[PDB]
């Protein structure tokens, strides 16, 4: 797994492959490891398969109802904290290393990262995943100060990318999405769409 | 090991024990009486670790009263069993099981006499004979070579004899003495005691 | 026996509905009244399936008979986990008139007010009961409740016969709904349930509507 | 291997309107015979017998629950259940203990007793029905009697040909294993009469 | 935790004439990763506590918002009773304390510095509940590598000032970057005095 | 007049034209007590109550008849004090409960639901009484404004501009009404919400009385205080200038 | 007062004699277990009451009756199964008990609703009990009683007790319990052995 | 005793439920629902009664789902009690079986609760009613409503409160001469009946409108200048 | 076992092999892997053998409970998340490896359920021990949108592939065809491997076998 969230300036930008493996056979390869859990909240989902689909359906429950009560748009801070009381009750039985980037009006684009332990805190990009190990080299030496939402499409698309080609537990297509006030973008980058680095 | 021995005939069901309680290398007790009366005319042979037989044992024979004073008339040897053997199977997946090998005998005024054997795991065997302990693996073919199932209860004794003479033979445990007592229609009598 | 019997006076009030066995089947035939042209006649349905096999009817106050079919309901699948076969029709009604008895039991709780009419088949015959919100149950050839059940049992008892077929069964259920309905009855107005060897279900109102024209 | 504690060797087996059980004779405690004459076919109907092997004193707690539940059903319902329906109250009797399960595997076999059609069945430990045309088997023994019946059953047997078939597998598996033998005990179900025999087999 | 995930290192403290300083750096490791910093592990208590800590950050952060939220309901009621360091201290010993016992440890390991009642309070309290009160405290390989030059200006000279403190922790921290392997270069040093507590940026050793 | 009929005895009884009578006698003790207003203005919400002494033996400060309940939430009550203190003590533990798993502020919106549905919860059953106590909240944020609810015993819950709860309830809204505070600033109404008091209190019948006044808005960065010893005593001259 | 099922003691075998009512014409004619309910392999059972609250105290007999069985695998005594219930009716119908074990041989009992019970050569409960436990006490050699003139007795008791001009011939329900071959028959008796009796004692007290 | 909890009269009355009924009325508003052939409007009165009151948070009309809607009319305390199982039993639909709760079934299960409340004597009935509008993914609009007794029957259209018997009387008429509605004019038709019944029509910032269309799931709540273009041109 | 799924632009095609082994012996010939869980919702199981049994008739009625109540025919994203939601709880220690599929009125829709509760929407799913051999045919044959004849051969090769590759697999193939209209649930669809028709004879003549004993009971008609 290699999942990767970026903020900008008026939103974030998401990114995941595509690739479940169990051990060394690729059971599905068009995954989908980002999950909406709310309308301009998502969630990366990152390690056990079943423990952060178990998790994300749990705060997709817990953070409707909430928002559904305050009549607002519930806060992405809101929603990790979601993630960080149940991934910090559970890590006795949980394996699930979560990155959750979304948009909301009060302090706009935010990503966190909640690893696995269920720590939570504010990142300016999160990475995460097996393969997230083979590209902190990379995403820490070209990551620039005020990035638009185009180039951190493609910041998150050629890290992606990168780690797809190293990592065996990656690879895939890649799955990008730009949370903004204007709604959520969605694009699968499939075949000679994905950069190749040589 | 503590040694048990049961001997069905046509209306007795001779039974003997041990008279030897033990712990390492010692043994503390030369006069151990292994057997409980549980009616006047059934008992009840249990063997197995410490503890657990005159836990086990004392609970099956007040049960076992407790069903003659509710009701006058005692328990069959056969439900007697069969009760024996509900109460230890349903206690081994529990967290405290049992761990006792027992030998239930008794005579009934319609069904005739009845030898039954079980295990710690409480799988109920009638047997014209059984025995327990390591000191069954000797002493079952003499039985299986001497026994009719019309013995009569002097030859019996002789053929619980044999038996016993080949513990102090052949086996490596000190079983000098133990109980011998017959269950026939007038109830539980006591032989005298098979010393060497 | 107090708030027992004044529960039947909450049957005896309620809507009436009719069952009638015939050789090959059941018939469950009842009335569903609209107070105005507002309320939507199928939104809601008094007629409701059990099983593949069973289906029941009620006379008495609407919603406590969805209590009685949402525990109806898990009393035929607490059968079917256990013994994998559909539940007998005798079988069912003695765990429904234990439910409707447990409320009468327990203090501070008022009885149901609803009796309840179950249809079912089993083994190539057919079965029709009756649970009293006293938690007694009868088993009938055919019966009646709601209002005017007692002409209404008169009526029935004129016009059965035990070598009557099912589409003759649905046509004297209709006609006792017919004495006691002050009105005309559409396609809409009732609703009639019929339990054969190939199960229940409730029939669709163009099919009441061939009915109807007898 | 706990169910080869006790050996164990029980066997159904289909034939033209009847049907055919069959299990040993051998009580054992792990290489110890204490009896011959341990029952593991039980009585479960009118024709309808259930077979147990495995660990012998879940032989004979299974054998009592399912009477115990048996003789609620036939009461309360008031008629003899039907073989795929005791079929599914074993399978409930078994799952409900899965975690820590009875070390028992039954196999059934008996009549519809509406239609006179041949049921046979067989259970793994934690109750996993397993509905059979031509055999089952269960026990210790249990490859020495697959060999055995798919070389001699036929489809359509004789009620004396279906004796013969059954038999004949269950002594030349029961004497090519160690722990199960002393005996072997056949029934033979028909529609109006159950022949109960028991057969001259090697006593180790 | 029974096993920690991302965890800190080495937190300082030393109390001085009229105030505690301790000090911690902004790093939070995933097993020989530097994959956290830009994180704080010094806590500002109340107006009078200070708290760092090492060991599992998940399970710091556990104890900012039970001790956080437990420091806002005594400030509700307003009966101008404030929890002195001691009390946090005494506290925090047992909740470690009855962690262990259910055999569910938080991986951490404490500092509680505390100036009040014109007393400099400094307290140690370890995941098993070990707890006592030193001059001078080191958590992690600070105990090895810190606590040595700790140890040895507070018997020379008994009593320091704030400045005398501060370069002494700051000493303290150039010998942990240098010589600890899960360190890092970003620091930050909190102060406590008759003023309150003041944690300071992201100071770099050099 | 009376009723012997006992449509009355229980909140789980409803009268025979559809009304809850135990809920309605449950607020008079609230209209029999002593007058508490909130103003809410631009920049903040004040609260003041008129605090009856009953002893000069009592300190001042016993009988606080403004709470805190978090840390950016104020409280000030009506009725029967010792069941303002019970919902004192669950409006806090509802506030912090939020913060243990939401991980911010309540919002005062959302505090005034959780608790008027515990107040609410106590007027259904034969078990419990409903309580002798309305009161009001309020906060200030840089997210939500300054917002000011009040909750009745019955568990109804809207939110004001301004707000008075007492005996004096109704003399109060009308001096509350004469304000235009939608414009005016956090300190220039506790120089008003003081006035207000030293106008409604019947002082030939009530003895002698303390004044209690708290703010919560942009002045104090969105916490809720007791008005100092120094705004206290001037904003205590100018109304009783007045 | 409903039913009218009486029993019977004989040197050879237990009857009950239940007569069958029916209310209206539109009940269903049932073809199941209709008023003798049986309990175990050697004892029945029959109620004077309702056939909803039938089936509560009938399960709840059957319960006892196989929880004896799994404990002991041996058929309960025909008192104990008596006695478990009027346990449990001590802390709302009355009942007669036939049945047989090996103690105290063919056996009959009569639970009260308060919780006790007897043992009875002949007795009555339900529907005009005294009328015929008064016409028992006339006519029952109380030892040397045959089954089937234990059998006479009954259809002679319940013609004077239930119904017109023809003794409900189906509509009662005669259930005898004898042994055969050691084990237990329990013999609900057909419509065509039930008319025969009521022709044997039309005949028999007309001449 | 048997007026004082929910057990039967001799006639076979709850009096307690029939009593509730009487507690809606005890609000002094009304509120009307009407179905349209791909719309549904919910119009209910918005009494200020105090000139204090943040009108924002006087209101009647709730989100239940995103897309379900919801109209209270009766006592406000217990109204916004069985919101809150609303909210409640929508999103746990969601979370249990993976789609949106119908408002066949929500008002099913709102109902379910209703009459646990006319069974049990130790709880009184909720003296309130909820109307339920949405969008069904197979048979269009759905207009639904809860009662104190338990019934949750569909409707073309309905009413609730003081006027419910008047206006009533007036959505009868208009749904027999014609298919009672077309699209989003079917505004129109809930606005008069709410202002014939009750025969003051004062002005557009006294009312209150939801509605939910095919075109447009959600339940969004008319804005004061969105309404006034409907009276305007009423 | 070798159990797959596929879409086929009108449903699911549900695909599942019949030999059941008890070891590494066959146990039986004729096993049935297709389970029932509504009228439009069926689904093959891997695993546990009684684990995928008493799973997926427990959610047959809970779903079944689910139908009624509603009165409209249940969805297959109501039978994932009933078995998502049950198996995570059990935490995987109930075996249930299944190929859940069905047509409700979204669509067709396909999911795969792992034990552990892991579930996965694809077109084409296969599991059990024979599922490595049944992908190398969905990957190289598979196109989205076929017609029903042609998914029936591609589901029919991917079980066969799994049958002549797979130790724990054979006998026969079943097949489940879901469509908006139709369900065809085709017991023996294909038998690629046959019992081999006997040379000799060696049937047991009357007689053989010696008896000790013969009780025969007759019993009433």
């Amino acid at each position: 797994t290699t999942i990767m969230a970026v903020q900008f300036d008026g939103g974030v930008v998401l990114g995941a492959d595509s690739r479940t493996t169990t051990g060394s056979y690729i059971a599905n390869r068009v995954t989908d490891k980002l999950t909406p859990i709310h309308d301009r909240i998502f969630c990366c989902r990152s390690g056990s398969a079943a423990d952060t689909q178990a998790v994300a359906d749990a705060v997709t429950y817990q953070l409707g109802f909430h928002s559904i009560e305050l009549n607002e748009p519930p806060l992405v801070h809101t929603a990790a904290s979601l993630f960080k009381e149940m991934c910090y009750r559970y890590r006795e039985d949980l394996m699930a290393g979560i990155i959750i980037a979304g948009w909301d009006p009060q302090e706009g684009g935010q990503v966190y990262s909640v690893p696995m332990g269920g720590m939570m805190v504010r990142q300016s990009f999160a990475i995460g995943g097996s393969g997230s190990s083979y590209i902190y080299g990379y995403v820490d030496a070209t990551y620039r100060e005020g990035m638009t939402k185009e180039e951190c499409l493609q910041f998150t698309a050629n890290a992606l990318a990168l780690a797809m080609e190293r990592d065996g537990s990656s690879g895939g297509v890649i799955r990008l999405a730009a949370i903004a006030e204007s709604g959520v973008e969605r694009q699968v980058l499939l075949g000679d769409q994905i950069p190749k680095f040589a | 090991m503590e040694y048990l021995i049961g001997i069905q005939g046509p209306d007795y069901v001779l039974v003997a024990s041990d008279r030897v309680a033990a712990s390492n290398i010692v043994q503390m007790k030369d006069d151990h009486d292994k057997m409980f009366k549980m009616s006047e005319k059934i008992l009840l042979l249990c063997v197995g670790e410490a503890g657990d037989t005159v836990q086990f044992a004392e609970y099956i024979q007040k049960n076992v009263q407790l069903y003659k004073m509710r009701n006058g008339y005692e328990l069959s040897p056969t439900a007697a069993a069969n009760f024996t053997r509900r109460n230890l199977a349903d206690c081994l997946r529990s967290r405290t099981p049992y761990h006792v090998n027992l030998l239930l005998a008794g005579y009934d005024e319609h069904e005739g006499p009845a030898l039954y054997y079980m295990d710690y795991l409480a799988a109920l065997a009638k047997a014209p004979f059984a025995a327990h302990g390591y000191g069954a693996f000797l002493t079952l073919s003499i039985l299986d070579r001497y026994y009719t199932p019309t013995i009569s209860r002097e030859r019996a004794v002789e053929l619980l004899r044999k038996c016993l003479e080949e513990l102090q033979k052949r086996f490596i445990l000190n079983l000098p003495t133990f109980s011998v007592r017959i269950i026939d229609k007038n109830g539980i009598h006591d032989l005298d005691n098979i010393s060497f | 026996l107090v708030q027992i019997e004044y529960a039947l006076a909450a049957v005896a009030g309620g809507a009436p509905s009719v069952g009638i066995k015939a050789a090959n089947g059941v018939v469950l035939a009842t009335e569903k009244k609209q107070k105005s042209i507002l309320y939507d006649e199928r939104s809601v349905h008094k007629v409701e399936p059990i099983t593949k096999h069973i289906g029941l009817v009620y006379s008495g106050m609407g919603p406590d008979y969805r209590v009685l079919v949402h525990r109806a309901r898990k009393l035929a699948q607490q059968y079917y986990l256990v013994y994998q076969e559909p539940i007998p029709t005798a079988q069912l009604v003695q765990r429904v008139a234990s439910v409707m008895q447990e409320y009468t039991q327990s203090g501070g709780v008022r009885p149901f007010g609803v009796s309840l009419l179950i249809c079912g088949w089993n083994e190539g015959r057919p079965y029709l009961f009756q649970s009293d919100p006293s938690g007694a149950y009868f088993a009938w050839k055919a019966t009646a409740m709601g209002k005017n059940y007692v002409n209404g049992k008169t009526f029935l008892e004129k016009r059965y016969n035990e070598d009557l077929e099912l589409e003759d069964a649905i046509h004297t259920a209709i006609l006792t709904l017919k004495e006691s309905f002050e009105g005309q009855m559409t396609e809409d107005n009732i609703e009639v349930g019929i339990c054969n060897e190939a199960g229940f279900r409730r029939l669709t109102p163009t099919e009441v509507k061939d009915y109807l024209a007898a | 291997s706990i169910m080869s504690y006790n050996g164990g060797a029980v066997m159904a087996m289909k034939g033209k309107n009847c049907v055919a059980i069959a299990a040993d004779r051998r009580f054992g405690i792990q290489a110890q015979m204490v009896t011959t004459d341990f029952q593991k076919i039980f009585p479960m109907g009118d024709r309808l017998y259930i077979g147990l092997a495995g660990l012998a004193t879940d032989v004979q707690t299974v054998a009592q629950r399912l009477k115990f539940r048996l003789n609620l059903y036939e009461l309360k319902e008031g008629r003899q259940i039907k073989p795929y329906t005791l079929m599914s109250m074993v399978a409930n009797l078994l799952y409900e203990k899965r975690f820590g399960p009875y070390y028992t595997e039954p196999v059934i076999a008996g009549l519809d007793p509406k239609t006179f059609k041949p049921f046979i069945c067989s259970l793994d430990l934690i109750g996993c029905p397993m509905v059979t045309d031509d055999f089952v088997v269960s026990g210790t023994c249990a490859e020495q009697m697959y060999g055995m019946c798919e070389s001699l059953w036929e489809p359509n047997m004789d009620p004396d040909h279906l004796f013969e078939t059954i038999s004949q597998a269950m002594l030349n598996a029961v004497d090519r294993d160690a722990v199960s033998g002393m005996g072997v005990i056949v029934h033979i179900i028909e529609k109006d009469k159950i022949t109960t025999r028991t057969l001259k087999a090697r006593m180790d | 935790t029974q096993n920690p995930m991302v965890t800190g290192t080495s937190v300082l403290g030393v109390k001085f004439e009229g105030g505690v300083v301790i000090a911690a750096d902004m790093l939070g490791s995933y097993g020989s990763l530097a994959r956290f910093r830009n994180i704080s592990r010094i806590m500002r208590v109340n107006n009078s506590t200070m708290l760092g800590a090492s060991g599992d950050y998940a399970d710091f952060q556990y104890l900012k918002q039970v001790l956080g939220q437990m420091v806002i309901d005594e400030e509700l009621l307003g009966d101008g009773h404030s929890y002195s360091p001691r009390a946090i201290h005494s506290w925090l010993t047992r909740a470690m304390y009855s962690r262990r016992s259910k055999m569910n440890p938080l991986w951490n390991t404490m500092v509680i510095g505390g100036y009040a009642d014109g007393e400099s309070f400094l307290g140690y309290v370890d995941m098993l509940g070990v707890a006592y009160e030193a001059p001078s405290l080191a958590t992690g390989y600070g105990a090895y590598l810190a606590q040595p030059l700790l140890r040895e200006v507070l018997e020379k000279q008994p009593v320091l000032s704030q400045t005398e403190a501060r370069d002494l922790v700051e000493r303290c921290m150039r010998v942990l970057y240098y010589r600890d392997a899960r360190s890092y270069n970003r620091f930050q040093i909190a102060t406590v005095t008759e003023k309150g507590v003041e944690i300071e940026g992201p100071l770099s050793t050099e | 007049s009376s009723i012997g009929t006992g449509y009355d005895l229980s909140a789980s009884t409803f009268s025979p034209d559809g009304r809850v009578f135990q809920v309605e006698y449950a607020m008079k003790a609230v209209e029999n007590s002593s007058t508490a207003i909130g103003i809410r203005c631009k920049d903040g919400v004040v609260f003041g109550v008129e605090k009856l002494v009953l002893s000069k033996l009592y300190e001042e400060g016993s009988n606080k008849r403004l709470f805190n309940v978090d840390r950016h939430v104020g409280m000030a009550v009506a009725g029967l004090l010792a069941d303002a203190r019970s919902l004192a003590d669950i409006a806090r533990e509802e506030a912090s409960n939020f913060r243990s798993n939401f991980g911010y502020n309540i919002p005062l919106k959302h505090l005034a639901d959780r608790v008027a549905m515990y107040v609410h919860a106590y007027t259904l059953y034969s078990a419990v009484r409903p309580f002798g106590c309305s009161f009001m909240l309020g906060s200030y944020s840089v997210n939500d404004g300054a917002q000011l609810y009040m909750i009745d015993p019955s568990g109804v819950s809207y939110g004001y501009w301004g707000c008075a709860i007492g005996k004096a309830r109704q003399a109060a809204k009308t001096e509350i009404e004469k304000l235009q505070m939608k414009e005016m600033t956090c300190r220039d109404i506790v120089k008003e919400v003081a006035k207000i008091i030293y106008i409604v209190h019947d002082e030939v019948k009530d003895k002698a009385f303390e004044l209690e006044l708290s703010w919560v808005g942009e002045l104090t960065n969105g916490r809720h205080e007791i008005v100092p010893k120094d705004i206290r005593e001037e904003a205590e001259k100018y109304a009783k200038e007045s | 007062h409903a039913g009218t099922c009486l029993g019977i003691l004989a040197n050879d075998g237990v009857l009950l004699a239940a007569e069958r009512r029916n209310i209206h014409k539109l009940l269903d004619e049932v073809f199941f277990s209709e008023k003798i309910y049986k309990l175990n392999e050697d004892m029945a059972c029959s109620v004077a009451g309702i056939t909803s609250d039938a089936n509560v105290l009938t399960n709840e007999l059957r319960l006892i009756a196989q929880r004896y069985l799994l404990q002991y695998q041996e058929p309960i005594p025909c008192e104990q199964l008596v006695t478990a219930l009027c346990d449990i009716k001590q802390a709302g119908v009355s009942l007669l008990y036939i049945g047989w074990d090996k103690h105290y041989g063919f056996q009959l009992y009569q639970s009260d609703p308060s919780g006790n019970y007897g043992g009875w050569k002949a007795t009555c409960i339900g529907n005009n009990s005294a009328a015929a436990v008064s016409m028992l006490k006339q006519d029952y050699k109380e030892g040397e009683m045959t089954l089937k003139s234990a059998l006479a007795l009954a259809i002679k008791v319940l013609n004077k007790t239930m119904d017109v001009s023809k003794l409900s011939a189906e509509k009662v329900e005669i259930a005898t319990l004898t042994r055969e071959n050691g084990k237990t028959v329990i013999r609900v008796l057909k419509q065509k052995e039930v008319e025969q009796l009521i022709k044997k004692h039309e005949e028999e007290e007309a001449k | 005793f048997d007026r004082h909890i929910t057990i039967f009269s001799p006639e076979g009355r709850l009096y307690q439920v029939e009593y509730a009924f009487k507690a809606i009325n005890q609000g002094g508003l009304t509120s009307v629902a009407v179905r349209g052939k791909d719309c549904a409007v919910i119009v209910t009165q918005k009494k200020v009664p105090d000139k204090l009151l943040d009108s924002s948070t006087v209101t009647h009309l709730f989100k239940i789902t995103e897309n379900i809607g919801c109209v209270m009319t009766g006592m406000t305390a217990d109204s916004r009690s069985q919101v809150q199982r609303a909210r409640y039993e929508a999103a746990n639909w969601k979370y249990k079986y993976g789609y949106e709760i119908p408002v066949d079934m929500l008002c099913k299960r709102i109902a379910d609760i209703s009459q646990v409340y006319t069974q049990n004597a130790e709880m009184r009935p909720l003296g309130c009613c909820m109307i339920l509008i949405g969008i069904d993914e197979e048979q269009g609009p759905q207009v639904y409503k809860c009662d104190p007794a338990g019934y949750y029957c569909g409707f073309k259209a309905t009413a609730a409160g003081v006027k419910q018997t008047e206006s009533t009387s007036f959505l009868e008429k208009k749904v027999k001469k014609k298919f009672d509605w077309t699209f989003e004019q079917t505004v129109e038709t809930a606005i008069t009946c709410l202002s014939t019944v009750l025969s003051i029509d004062f002005k557009p910032s006294e009312i209150e409108v939801g509605v939910v269309t095919v075109e447009n799931p959600k339940f969004r709540i008319l804005t004061e200048a969105e309404i006034d273009a409907h009276l305007v041109a009423l | 076992t070798t159990i797959a799924g596929v879409v086929y632009k009108d449903g699911i095609v549900l695909g599942a092999d019949t030999r059941a082994t008890e070891g590494m012996v066959v146990a039986d010939k004729n096993c049935s892997k297709i389970h029932f869980i509504s009228p439009n919702i069926y689904c093959c199981g891997a695993g546990t053998a009684a684990d995928t049994d008493m799973t997926t008739q427990l959610i047959s009625s809970n779903l079944e409970l689910h139908s009624l109540s509603t009165g409209r025919l249940p969805r297959v994203v109501t039978a994932n998340r009933m078995l998502k939601q049950m198996l995570f709880r059990y935490q995987g220690y109930i075996g249930a490896a299944l190929v859940l599929g069905g047509v409700d009125v979204t669509g067709p829709h396909l999911y795969s359920i792992y034990p552990h509760g892991s579930t996965d929407k694809l077109p084409y799913v296969t599991m059990g021990s024979g599922s490595l051999a049944a992908m190398a045919v969905f990957e190289d044959k598979f196109r989205p949108d076929m017609e029903e004849e042609e998914a029936k051969n591609l589901v029919s090769e991917a079980i066969a592939a799994g049958i002549f590759n797979d130790l724990g697999s054979g006998s026969n193939i079943d097949l489940c065809v879901i469509s908006k209209n139709k369900l065809d649930f085709l017991r023996p669809y294909t038998v690629p491997n046959k019992k081999g028709t006997r040379l000799g004879r060696y049937r047991c003549e009357k007689g053989t076998t010696a008896v000790l004993t013969e009780k025969i009971t007759p019993l009433e008609i």
